[PDB]
């Protein structure tokens, strides 16, 4: 058909479907949206990770510049 | 004539081939939203040289 009847109009029935479509996308658009940032959620907390411990694990920790012990020396002493 | 529609029917034919073409969408908007950000990463304008760094 000459795009739907001639008398009715097809345009508002029409309408309500379109929606469907976009509305389909809106909905299929979030799950892929997580799909695509998650991906980088690990590196992002990996990374945040690594500054996190890094610190805490260099913020006071110069034995090992040192060598690799300190104390427990117990020995012959003098000066 | 008005309020009524003597189409009391709602061909779903319609509507699926509507649907239908939402599959469609839902595959470039799929697509475009993943180049909203795979694209983003391809950088192409010769970002960092070498390793990470300054």
């Amino acid at each position: 058909g000459a795009m739907g009847s001639k008398g009715p109009d097809i345009l508002v029935v029409l309408l309500s479907v379109m929606g469907a479509i976009l509305l389909i996308g809106l909905a299929a658009l979030l799950i892929w949206k997580l799909l695509i940032t998650i991906h980088d959620r690990k590196e992002f907390a990996k990374f945040e990770e690594e500054r996190a411990r890094a610190k805490w694990d260099t913020a006071n920790n110069p034995l090992y510049k040192e060598a690799t012990s300190t104390f427990t020396n117990i020995t012959y002493r003098g000066t | 004539g008005a309020m009524g529609s003597e189409e009391r029917a709602i061909p779903i034919w319609w509507v699926l081939v509507g649907v239908l073409g939402g599959l469609l969408l839902l595959t470039i908007l799929v697509l475009a939203m993943w180049k909203v950000g795979f694209f983003k990463r391809n950088r192409p304008p010769l970002e960092e040289d070498d390793e990470e760094g300054e």
